[PDB]
């Protein structure tokens, strides 16, 4: 079990672990998060108490360093950062700890929920979407934008995913028109998963972190890029059954974490209703088809 | 975005555009089966593409054989309609392919946009106007080259006929939707009104017949006319 130590909390700040959630008092003794379960990524993400307006996180890995938080008063925010001197870490954190200064990871142990939404998610892939190659962690804010919002505007500030778009080129064969329009198995089987992902793990990660990316920060070209990739899967006539089956697992766990008062926002009507009770697949998502009808009957 | 009232002008400058109007591309008649079942048979179609500043309508007869062993046909034509209209794009000379495709139903929009993604610079736009072009096939000599193909054919009228000697696009396009509309609205009596004086004929290379100007006012009173007359007896009013 590793451990994020906090420099202090200087202004009054809700602190999000992954799902996990808490609030620090300006200037409260608090000195960081530990037992955070090793083999997942993590996120830990912001919402100051006096500004709501920009959430802002930062995924990482603590196989891949030392990373502890301190607050910037010049740039106003909590920043991560990497510790190179392994034993000053160690000797830091042991203290914090020693003092009882730190909050504990809160896990249940019957709880695989965050392995459920990251199971596909890695941080190199993470990385790539996320591009400041001087860091072994990425920071994402409700603000950024993607590539393909830009195309439709700094650059090195976006969020990298890949363009999915049905009315391209890329998606539409010459003279399968119709063909691949109205069944998408062309673009989702050969264009994206045997060209572009390799894989369908890298497929599903990438939708995961759109997801998540969505949720924590309210990110909207992040939930664009979720519901594009499931509307991709759903409107395929032809897919692999192993992917639709864990298709409906990711989007089960998914559904089952939204925050319920934020549903309004985040789930795009055309597409759920879409994928659920019109598509090729309107009958492969037998969890995530039972979960929406009991928890959002609204939206359907 | 939507071609309506407001920007009505537009279809007479000198943009090139073309109307795609695809409701005669699948006709049929629907009959009963000796086991008393109903069936359709399909009868020949036609796009109507038509250059409004010009009066060039590009007549795509389709023929019966294309249908043949296919499914879902309603949805069918529409991609057959947005082939044949990209195929026809790609056939003209640069210069003289549209920078705008209007289509009469807003169900052929992503057809078309999707067989155009080769022309990013061409706009393709729904319309608000209700418009009658459907009537196409009460023109004599159109509904009887659809009739008599027997293969794919592409037939090349003026659907002004010599008009715009006399009066602009706007004018002729005006009249030519007026005349559809009461051919649309009772055909009947819309053809009574063409023909009813023997003297008046239609040339061998024309649609319509050969009015003075002087005719074409007591024509057009005689169609608003029977349009208002059928919205009564249709109404009640
Ligand atoms: C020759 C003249 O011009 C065209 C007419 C329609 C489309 C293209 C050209 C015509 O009325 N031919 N019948």
């Amino acid at each position: 079990m590793n451990t994020v130590p906090f420099t202090s909390a200087p202004i009054e700040v809700t602190i999000g672990i992954d799902q996990y959630s808490f609030n620090v008092k300006e200037n409260q003794p608090f000195h960081g998060i530990k037992d955070i379960p090793i083999g997942h990524v993590h996120v830990i993400h912001f919402q100051h108490a006096d500004n709501s307006s920009m959430r802002y996180g930062y995924w990482f890995d603590c196989r891949m360093g030392n990373f502890y938080i301190q607050y910037d008063p010049k740039d106003g925010l909590y920043k991560m950062m990497e510790e190179r001197d392994g034993a000053k870490f160690e000797n830091i954190v042991h203290n914090f700890k020693e003092r009882q200064m730190m909050v504990s990871y809160p896990k249940i142990d019957e709880d695989d929920t965050w392995y459920n939404l990251t199971e596909f998610v890695q941080m190199d892939k993470i990385r790539k979407i996320v591009r400041k190659d001087e860091n072994q962690f990425s920071y994402v804010d409700s603000s950024m934008t993607t590539v393909q919002e830009n195309e439709l505007s700094d650059p090195a500030h976006s969020l990298n995913y890949t363009v999915i778009n049905f009315k391209s080129r890329e998606a539409i064969r010459p003279g399968h028109e119709m063909e691949d329009f109205l069944d998408k198995s062309y673009y989702l089987n050969t264009v994206m998963l045997q060209g572009i992902f390799k894989n369908s793990s890298n497929y599903f990660g990438e939708l995961q972190f759109a997801f998540l990316n969505a949720m924590f920060f309210g990110n909207y070209g992040s939930s664009l890029q979720w519901h594009a990739m499931i509307e991709l899967i759903c409107s395929s006539a032809t897919v692999p059954k192993h992917m639709l089956d864990k298709l409906d697992e990711i989007l089960y766990y998914q559904i089952k974490t939204l925050p319920e008062q934020y549903s309004d926002i985040l789930l795009n009507e055309r597409v759920w209703n879409i994928c659920l009770y019109s598509s090729f697949q309107k009958n492969s998502l037998h969890n995530t088809e039972k979960i929406m009808e009991n928890k959002y009957p609204e939206l359907l | 975005g939507a071609m309506n009232s407001s920007n009505y002008a537009e279809l007479f400058n000198n943009d090139i555009k073309l109307f795609v109007d695809d409701t005669n591309v699948y006709r049929v008649t629907v009959h009963k089966t000796f086991e008393g079942n109903v069936a359709t048979k399909a009868i020949n179609g036609c796009i109507f593409t038509l250059n409004p500043k010009t009066g060039h309508l590009f007549l795509k007869i389709i023929h019966t054989s294309v249908w043949a062993g296919q499914k879902r046909l309603s949805q069918l034509a529409k991609w057959k309609t947005a082939e044949e209209v990209s195929a026809l794009v790609r056939s003209l000379p640069k210069e003289e392919q549209p920078k705008q495709i209007i289509v009469t139903r807003k169900a052929m929009l992503d057809p078309l946009e999707v067989h155009m993604l080769d022309f990013p610079n061409i706009a393709i736009r729904p319309t608000e106007l209700r418009l009658p072009f459907s009537a196409a096939m009460s023109i004599d000599k159109l509904s009887d080259v659809v009739m008599k193909a027997t293969e794919p054919q592409m037939v090349l009228f003026n659907i002004y006929d010599d008009w715009l000697d006399r009066i602009s696009s706007y004018t002729a396009f005006s009249r030519l939707t007026l005349l559809l509309r009461a051919l649309k609205t009772n055909e009947e009596s819309a053809k009574m009104i063409l023909l009813s004086d023997p003297t008046i004929t239609i040339k061998s290379y024309h649609l319509w017949p050969s009015f003075t100007d002087e005719q074409w006012i007591t024509i057009e009173s005689q169609m608003r006319d029977l349009i208002l007359t059928e919205y009564g007896r249709k109404y009640n009013v």
